[PDB]
């Protein structure tokens, strides 16, 4: 016969190989294949579609749609502070929404990240707002003359109602891990009043905003890993 | 203008002058079943404009408090015309739908839902152990489903409407072929879908293929609640074709 | 070329992201930042467009984000217990009805898809515990039954002569079996939801059960009684191949109760029931 | 089964078995 | 040697695997092959082969040649009902057709049927008889009207003997499990008087008819298993 | 081209079943619906000829329903005992007449038809139990002595040398042993059933006994007396390879009694004895 | 010619030394011998500069002094124990935080450069000793986790799933376990140094522990709990394959004292903390 | 199957040896590598470069 | 004993063993 | 993966893994 | 030690050791 | 490492490891 050497590794089975083996069917004929619509192949297919960030969820409104809106009124001082999250992608409020979600699923990600926001007051309702992206190694802006220092759109509401922010990727390495690490934390994105809420007399004081994000045409996660987001403490049974 | 819709299907035409553009589910326009995905072997009837036009179903009261509604296809127009008589005659139909959700207020009030067509929407029940949703219960008619009005019982779904009925997050909703009538903006939402299943035709008594949910995401507010605000909604089939004609399924 | 296609597979750079490229300052009437979310659709702005970006070649790829290698993962979907207490004809042999709802961590991958069509790796992975000291000779039998099969109600059962049933003998000492299965289903795809029922009355049954009917995995311990009792466990691992899905959907956010249904539980305290950390305020970061 | 290319960068992709369910994890796209 | 990495699933013994093996009487040269009628090559040959259906196998027929026809009579009552079956290939009373034992060595069928009915009486015996069937998601037809508006054939007793019904394949699935399933049950299949049995005087009363069936071009069964229409349940010995 | 029917192979599309064309209405004096069941054919009648159909393209293959694919499936034949129980030298060592008549489950599949000739793959599966505590270092011989060789009578008689006759040893921990066995029989066939004697009298045998003698398996444990005592069991399993069958019968339908026989019992309840489940009456479905 | 050159690997004759040259008396005004060695560079003077030197062939290589020979052999870099001692879900499994600074004998070869970049052959080799007699039938589960998958808190944790985690399980009497790991650092090479920190604070951290987290290793006895008692011990070895190394540095003088530290420690007597061997004067040999 | 030989040195580990083994991140894409100055290739350079001789190392 | 076909995908149907009875399943037709 | 040379003296360095950090030790150079 | 014919059908009749004694059963005539 | 002759008897004479003390026994002369 062939002289063969046995090389280490041999008898193992590791989840991840990558085999052949003999079919327990021989013969068999599956069914045929029809046309489904909405065939996905990459998982990136889903981290470029908007999913809503649960951005309000304090204890109180966790468990209400509420948790998804911001309420803007009309302010007594200038340039108030509207609402402030980490940038990471899998860090909360960002992780449970889809693209958190799959983020969770790897152990590195890169990209520009796109933040929309759509105001649902009134018609007759405006606003100026100025949403701003601090890169790290400092703090987040206490003010917003602090924060326009850094990246930032100035959002004026009218006939078209959602605006985005793109978060750029701005980091020392190519990748960053998922998990929250020091060495990789993406930044800070802050909202604050441009101008002020107004609105005529016999009109609604208070208005929501909706806070979307997905990822740019660079967005890109990489090493399988199971995730921390879902857990099993018990068994599945019948 | 981009502004406005006018849709014709069979006799009626639907018309909004402030739409958000429309949605074609996944891409993809309904067609007819072709043969190389056929397996029932009998000539399908296609009723075409007698069952391919818009059915309007009753409308609901929008208001403070709402939790949201829903419906599911077929399901929701089992009781309409030659549509309603063709999938109880029939083991086997096939249709794709144009979803057209209507809701006007004024420059004054402000409000959002989302609107979303959600394919193998299967419910779940909560905290009921392994106790499923019972048929009845998914199957509403024309009424739909009032998303917490109804007095509770075993077999009753899931209402939280923030878990999607499902245990799944509102938030990700978005992932499924969806829209949103925002006050400010559109006074109607336009879905098209086409058939989705892992068969070429089914049974339209037991299978919902498609869910339509209607969640107010942001709380309808104004300065003259006395004014109803109601939601109506107008499905039109396209594309219907049965098999398997016999007797006329009753159900219960 | 095949062969360039090929270096592409051993480096992984089969699917490449899109470099960024410079852009420049601009005054226009055109707002690509302005949109309506109303329309359903995502806005698809770029950081071109939003800032003065720099030119920069992009080395990453989606290779490993494909359907194939997320899906492609060997998880362990059952856990098979034969405990020998006290009855070694009783004891000795084992059924399951197969199911990849009983362990979350695949369920969850494959429930982020409506539909999904794939060929199936089964790789078993047995554990003698010696409960007395000796194993001996242990030679089992794994022997896949689809539905209609006559099911073994004995250790000496006529249906483990297998005459047409595909078994599996795993001789204790020798590697992992391991086995393909080809697409299974009646239909062109699984259904991973079903929103319907097998009938039309109050008592007709709802959801997957309905349509995921795989049949029965009954094992069972080959060797005759011997004088140590043993506990034999096999973990079974499976993996798709050849993957295909279709209609994504929200990942499961909470806790599964039970197999073939959406069904949850829910405490007084919700927010203990999701992954959402509570926030003090809207700006604490 | 075996896809014998030429480029020399010879690549034999193999088949052991008569049963497609029986080979590895496919190619892309 | 050449370096080998020993794979999952050697040293395995799986009852369906397609391997060579070395011959235990090396240079051994069988008997010569001789030409021999009747060869089979495929068991869908078989399949379309017309067998009889035990139809009136109630307990006091079984065990006679009786429990093989149906007894046809002068009626007094119009339109009433002769029999009713289930179309699944391997339901009682089909179960032990050759097709319905071939079809219980397999777990899925698919195709459309052949059943076909040979009438028995005399020569100047008439007859006109409705045979229908009925597609599923709805009940066995109560009358024959009910009964009509499905697939059907009014077969008129003449110098012909027999007459075919074919049971279309109408199902949402490519397949269907043999094993009785809710979810793939096929249907029901009814006979019902269309006129009467009318007969001259001195001519008996009543007439049996025979009942075969048999595959289509388009039957096609799938994924061997063992047969439940059969056991052993002790030792067979010398 | 071997290449276009080696693809066909892989993907099991040797054997297509035809399509369904579409059909129209009918007014004639044709009647494909009618025939005569007296002349021993089946009418040809396809559901194009009864109802309107729709065009449909079948791709449904019967490759799996050949005959190869049929009886090409290992099955378990015999279960040969060695179990020490108070003598080694009487023990340690038996002989099986050989015939694939004791197990029901293939026995009846092969004798769905009248000859059949194929070549045999047999793959035997020994577990060692140890009823004492250790097994030590088992070794098993299994002889294949065709009619005429001299049938060992004790433990170390002379023909364990195995001069001419074939022998397999197998050692405990190495994999499972298996060998093919061509075409044994003296005629072109096997019989399946035999209406035949061996002579012409009142006490010739009838049947397949006649015909069918392939010879004894005689097996022994190799390793000589051992401290502790073990039951060997050796499951056998043969495969049809190569396989042509001819002249098609009725499955049986009841019980087997004895080997080489069509002989079966039947009680005073009759359907008892048979699968047909009684009908109420015949209008109950 | 690639056969040329593998020739030369075979020979291991790939970068050859050059030949001394024959050279002959001098006297010149140019001196190679002098030079500044305040310039920072070497002078380059050579054996014919300064004697009279004779014709030598060289046949002297420098392929075994290359990076890749010189990191490329499997060294120790860490040793598992799973002692059961009286608790077994609590003592059968266990985790370590990779990295390749507890063992002297490998981390002192890599830490000869600044910065590299390679692939990972790790090799283990699991030792089972039977404490009280027996081992039973060992079979261990060695799962990867990567920072931020979810870490086993028990032996039955739903994590040992590895629906997505790469896990290797070994049988006791199999080959030693074997696998790839191809470079996982997030930046281009990994820092065998870093003169930096994770912050601008008192309380930051210090040195590689910030660049250099390459997750868990978590073990595992996958087989239920025995009579008798057992200490695994499963050694990890490391092979650098496809290497790069940059920026040469001097090898660690002294002790190491922690990982990812520079930290030292020095005693009353420093001749004992370094491999210098004091001189009894200039002028003793 | 093809009949091998299982020849002397199958199944140990020898530390040296120069095997290929599966790898368990399938489908990973290692960082892009970027240019960084002073690449050693062999340790001959490190041999080539004067370092300074601890003569006078008494105890002292 | 190896029939080597060519289309570029080239088959290889080796046969082991020298007696017929040693191969395995059989091709159809 | 395999690259065949010839000069006959035929070099077959045979990559027998679909991943690059699965072959052995690097060429020199 | 490989004899190739060709035929397609081709034969290795394949010699592992370099020592006479060490092949199978001899060929006929 | 194949040498690969012809004559049709090919020959072939693989070095399986990369370093010539790998090697089997040598030729002769
Ligand atoms: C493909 O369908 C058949 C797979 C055959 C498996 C054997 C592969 C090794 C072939 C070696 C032949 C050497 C050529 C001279
Ligand atoms: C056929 O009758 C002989 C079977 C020979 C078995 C060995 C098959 C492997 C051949 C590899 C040769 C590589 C060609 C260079
Ligand atoms: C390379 O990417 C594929 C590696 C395939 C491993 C199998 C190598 C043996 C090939 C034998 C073929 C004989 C030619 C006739
Ligand atoms: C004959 O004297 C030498 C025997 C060599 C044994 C190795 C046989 C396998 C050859 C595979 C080569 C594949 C060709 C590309
Ligand atoms: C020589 O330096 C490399 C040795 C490679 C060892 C593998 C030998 C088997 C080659 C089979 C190839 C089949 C050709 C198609
Ligand atoms: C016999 C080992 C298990 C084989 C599992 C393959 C079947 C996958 C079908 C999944 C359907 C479901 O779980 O709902
Ligand atoms: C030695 C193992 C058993 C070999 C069995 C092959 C012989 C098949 C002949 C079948 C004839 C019969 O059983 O009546
Ligand atoms: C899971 C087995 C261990 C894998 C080790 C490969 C990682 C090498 C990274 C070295 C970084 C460091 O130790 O500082
Ligand atoms: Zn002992």
């Amino acid at each position: 016969g062939l002289p063969v050497y046995v090389t280490p590794g041999s008898g193992q089975f590791m989840t991840t190989d990558d085999m052949q083996s003999p079919c327990a069917l021989p013969w068999y004929h599956p069914t045929k294949e029809i046309f489904i619509p909405g065939e996905v192949k990459n998982l990136i297919e889903m981290c470029q579609v908007d999913t809503l960030i649960p951005i309000n969820s304090t204890q109180s409104n966790i468990g209400n749609v509420s948790m998804y809106t911001v309420t803007l009124s009309p302010q007594t001082k200038l340039a108030e502070e509207i609402f402030a999250i980490k940038v990471d992608i899998a860090s909360h409020p960002l992780a449970t929404t889809l693209i958190g979600e799959i983020a969770s699923y790897f152990t590195h990600w890169t990209g520009s990240l796109r933040f929309s926001f759509m105001f649902c007051g009134t018609a007759n309702t405006t606003l100026k707002v100025l949403l701003a992206y601090t890169p790290p190694g400092i703090g987040k802006p206490r003010s917003r003359k602090e924060a326009m220092l850094g990246t930032h759109v100035v959002w004026d509401v009218g006939l078209q109602s959602t605006v985005s922010l793109v978060v750029p990727w701005i980091s020392a390495s190519q990748y960053r891990f998922t998990t929250p690490d020091t060495y990789s934390s993406a930044g800070y994105i802050t909202c604050w009043y441009q101008t002020n809420f107004v609105v005529p007399p016999n009109t609604p004081n208070t208005a929501e905003m909706l806070c979307f994000v997905s990822g740019c045409k660079d967005f890109c996660l990489r090493m399988a890993r199971d995730t921390d987001l879902h857990k099993q403490t018990g068994p599945i049974t019948q | 203008s981009d502004r406005i819709i006018q849709i014709t299907r069979g006799d009626s035409t639907i018309t909004s002058q402030d739409v958000a553009n429309a949605v074609v589910g996944y891409g993809v326009w309904p067609h007819y079943l072709t043969p190389q995905d056929a397996t029932a072997i009998d000539k399908p009837t296609q009723p075409d404009t007698s069952s391919n036009r818009f059915y309007t179903l009753d409308s609901k009261m929008w208001n403070s408090t709402s939790k949201g509604w829903w419906w599911k296809l077929p399901d929701a127009l089992k009781d309409m015309g030659i549509f309603g008589e063709n999938m109880f005659y029939h083991f086997l139909g096939r249709s794709g739908y144009t979803v057209h959700v209507q809701c006007n207020a004024s420059k004054f009030h402000q409000g959002t839902l989302l609107v979303v067509m959600i394919p193998e929407h299967q419910l779940a029940t909560v905290n009921k152990g392994n106790v499923n949703a019972g048929y009845k219960y998914t199957h509403p008619g024309e009424a739909g489903r009032e998303v917490g009005t109804q007095v509770e019982n075993e077999k009753q779904p899931s209402d939280d409407n923030w878990l999607n009925f499902d245990g799944t997050l509102l938030g990700n909703l978005l992932i499924f072929p969806h829209q949103f009538i925002n006050l400010r903006s559109n006074n109607s939402a336009t879905l098209i879908v086409p058939y989705v299943n892992a068969v070429p035709m089914d049974s339209m008594v037991r299978h919902n293929n498609w869910s339509l949910v209607i969640i107010p995401v942001c709380q309808l507010q104004s300065n003259n609640i006395s004014n109803i605000v109601p939601i109506t909604v107008s499905i039109s089939p396209m594309c219907a074709e049965f098999s398997g004609a016999r007797a006329k399924t009753v159900v219960q | 070329n095949p062969v360039e296609r090929y270096v592409d597979e051993v480096l992984n750079e089969v699917l490449v992201v899109p470099n960024i490229n410079q852009s420049h300052p601009t005054t226009s009437n055109a707002a690509p930042v302005l949109d309506a979310a109303e329309t359903g659709h995502t806005n698809k702005i770029q950081p071109e467009d939003t800032i003065e970006t720099r030119y920069v070649q992009s080395s990453q790829t989606l290779d490993e984000m494909s359907v194939e290698s997320f899906l492609g993962r060997s998880g362990c979907i059952h856990e098979s217990v034969l405990d020998i207490v006290d009855n070694y004809n009783d004891q000795s042999f084992t059924k399951w009805n197969i199911n990849l709802q009983e362990m979350a961590q695949i369920r969850r991958k494959f429930e982020m898809f409506t539909y999904a069509r794939f060929d199936s790796e089964i790789t078993m992975v047995p554990s003698v515990a010696a409960k007395d000291g000796h194993i001996g000779h242990i030679v089992m039998q794994y022997m896949y039954v689809p539905p209609g099969a006559p099911i073994p109600t004995t250790r000496d059962d006529y249906a483990w002569q297998s005459g047409t049933n595909a078994s599996v003998f795993w001789q204790h000492g020798q590697p992992f079996p391991r086995f393909s299965l080809p697409f299974l289903s009646i239909a062109s795809a699984y259904y991973m939801f079903y929103d319907g029922y097998d009938g039309d009355t109050y008592k007709s049954r709802y959801g997957t059960v309905v349509t995921n009917d795989m049949g029965t995995l009954c094992s069972r311990i080959v060797t005759s009684e011997q004088l140590h009792k043993v506990k034999v466990v096999t973990r079974i691992y499976h993996k798709a191949k050849h993957t295909k899905a279709w209609c994504p959907r929200p990942p499961r956010a909470v806790q599964y109760s039970h197999t073939h249904t959406t069904n949850y539980k829910l405490s007084s305290e919700v927010h203990n029931d999701v992954a959402i950390r509570p926030r003090t305020n809207l700006t604490t970061v | 089964g075996a896809q014998v290319s030429r480029q020399s960068l010879n690549y034999f992709n193999i088949n052991y078995f008569k049963d497609a369910a029986s080979s590895g994890a496919s190619r892309l796209d």
